[PDB]
């Protein structure tokens, strides 16, 4: 146990192991040999002292006891020559990402294992290196990680609601929560108050522009006949059987509400925790609901084909501002179907809807 | 969004102990390593430790391999920072970071920081 | 010792675009990546994008790809970070900072900031 270049006889932990030749040099040696290799010679001369020593990536290890023992001055002339001497650009440092550490990588491979946790991982989305990667992009494997991990699906759709969205109309700052019961919402980021099922402003009094309207002077919002605002009103059976007539399947099984809403903290999280009846998918009745719509809207599905003749005609005021009169001849099948056809004709579905 | 807040810095006398946190939100916890770094008095960032997703790794910087020990809670989201046996070199602020999957850095997230102080 | 000064921060419109500058001393500029961070309204620190020592790669947050440009002019030991269609979620203090290859640690110092909020 001794230095290989001086002699001096120093503990195996006070000297520093060359990777590549395993000759035992101490600091003050190893330091000196390589600044004047740096300073005076050229690259290549950045050869062992002690041993003898086209495979390159010896650098790589190098940069490694190179970073350790020498001065910062130094160390970025090693830099400099790597780059204008022998990559003709800065070398590829890759930062481990479950040991933090950062080295150089310039290899074929994309696998790449770190120097000190010698865990391997793929370059590109920097995950640990498993087999089912191998041959697959990273977006199929990390969506494979998702489609394999317990506690994930072990929220149910409570994922599927927060991973829809609530984007603010007018700073697009997005909240990953569910919309809930309620429709109001209130952006902290630019105190805009607008409906999270169909995205229309939240008029306060004296502010309404709608024509028509009745409730002026007080706090309300507009919206489409399918909204949210309007479709929790409607009974699970009907919301499904708008979308069992569309061949548009759901769920009704668990593939407290463990919907993850906001509390209110000197806002903290904190689970739905409401009753799960069952055939709910093991969710709220507000939370199911909101996921049915959610089906709804996806599809553009118009709840219209189900109105009947006392709905269509609360539609025919509301959406066009006229009060619909039966015309003579007419029996109520064909009253129905006039009036259902100027609705989905000159009144829209939600134009601001999230689908 | 990401939220780090650290807690338990401030005032201790040579060879005491002192207990930090850091409490996580807007993301998968259980899914990032996590770290703690500091920042001495007119000098630059340090590296302190690492501790791997579910905790079976933990990483130490030579100068508190033994001293320090870094402990995580993936039930209630919070990063601990056990420190016992405070020398006057660990006055800094105490930062704790979030590790990244992204290309060209480590981390991507650090907190606002607790002072901590040796007598 | 490192020094590090932000310029460029003001008040934008929703959309606008905007370039900040550092002009950095006391340490070699060719030899250490640089990266811009911000810190949100009551956050700490977030990463938003990282160049090479010579600009041969250029790394972003994945909230900021084609919208943010990271380049430097190391014949001046400037770095510029030049921000395309401001969003109100990019309202933070900016910060410049001296890249590290030390681990654990990819920068070592950062600057004082210069604040940009983006208006509602
Ligand atoms: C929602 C809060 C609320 O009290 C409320 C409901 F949770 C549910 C209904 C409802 C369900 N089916 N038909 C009606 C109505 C209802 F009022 C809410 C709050 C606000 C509001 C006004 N000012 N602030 C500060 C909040 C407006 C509208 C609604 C809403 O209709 O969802
Ligand atoms: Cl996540
Ligand atoms: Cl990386
Ligand atoms: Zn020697
Ligand atoms: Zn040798
Ligand atoms: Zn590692
Ligand atoms: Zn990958
Ligand atoms: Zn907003
Ligand atoms: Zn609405
Ligand atoms: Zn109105
Ligand atoms: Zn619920």
């Amino acid at each position: 146990q001794e230095c290989a270049v001086c002699g001096w006889a120093l503990p195996h932990n006070r000297m520093q192991a060359l990777t590549s030749c395993e000759c035992t040099i101490c600091p003050d040696c190893f330091r000196q040999h390589f600044t004047i290799a740096l300073k005076e010679k050229h690259i290549t001369d950045m050869v062992c002292p002690a041993c003898g020593r086209q495979l390159l990536s010896y650098f790589s290890t190098l940069d490694i006891q190179l970073r350790e023992s020498l001065e910062p001055d130094a160390y970025a002339l090693f830099h400099k020559k790597l780059t204008e001497g022998v990559l003709m650009r800065d070398p590829k440092f890759l930062w481990c990402a479950q040991c933090s550490f950062g080295f150089i990588y310039e290899r074929e491979q994309l696998e790449a294992t770190c120097p000190q946790c010698h865990q391997t991982f793929c370059v590109r989305c920097k995950r640990q290196w498993e087999e089912q990667h191998r041959g697959r992009s990273c977006e199929d494997f990390q969506n494979w990680k998702r489609m394999n991990d317990p506690e994930y699906q072990a929220q149910g759709l409570a994922m599927y609601l927060q991973e829809n969205g609530i984007d603010c109309p007018k700073c697009k700052f997005s909240y990953a929560l569910a919309r809930g019961g309620c429709m109001h919402f209130h952006c902290t980021q630019c105190r805009h108050q607008f409906c999270s099922g169909c995205y229309n402003a939240f008029y306060a009094k004296n502010k309404c522009p709608e024509p028509n309207c009745r409730v002026k002077k007080s706090l309300h919002g507009h919206h489409p006949r399918d909204c949210l605002f309007y479709l929790r009103d409607w009974t699970a059976l009907r919301l499904q059987k708008l979308l069992q007539d569309n061949n548009v399947m759901f769920n009704t099984e668990p593939p407290g509400c463990r919907v993850i809403e906001q509390k209110e903290v000197p806002l903290r999280d904190e689970a739905c925790g409401k009753e799960t009846p069952a055939g709910y998918a093991g969710l709220c009745q507000a939370h199911y609901k909101e996921y049915l719509v959610s089906l709804i809207n996806a599809h553009s599905l118009d709840p219209a084909t189900l109105y009947e003749v006392e709905e269509l005609e609360t539609a025919t005021e509301r959406y066009l501002h006229v009060r619909p009169q039966p015309l003579a001849g007419e029996d109520p099948p064909a009253y129905q179907a006039r009036l259902l056809q100027k609705l989905t004709e000159e009144v829209p579905l939600g134009q601001s809807i999230p689908r | 969004e990401v939220q780090l807040l650290e807690s338990g810095g401030g005032l201790v006398q040579p060879g005491g102990s002192l207990r930090l946190s850091c409490a996580a939100s807007g993301f998968t916890f259980r899914g990032y390593s996590m770290a703690w770094v500091r920042q001495a008095p007119g000098k630059g960032l340090e590296w302190v430790s690492t501790i791997s997703p579910i905790g079976t790794y933990t990483y130490y910087a030579d100068s508190v391999k033994g001293r320090f020990t870094i402990s995580r809670d993936n039930s209630k989201n919070t990063l601990y920072l056990q420190m016992n046996s405070l020398r006057a070199e660990d006055t800094a602020v105490y930062y704790c970071a979030k590790g990244s999957y992204s290309r060209g850095t480590p981390f991507d997230y650090w907190g606002q920081g607790t002072l901590v102080t040796v007598s």
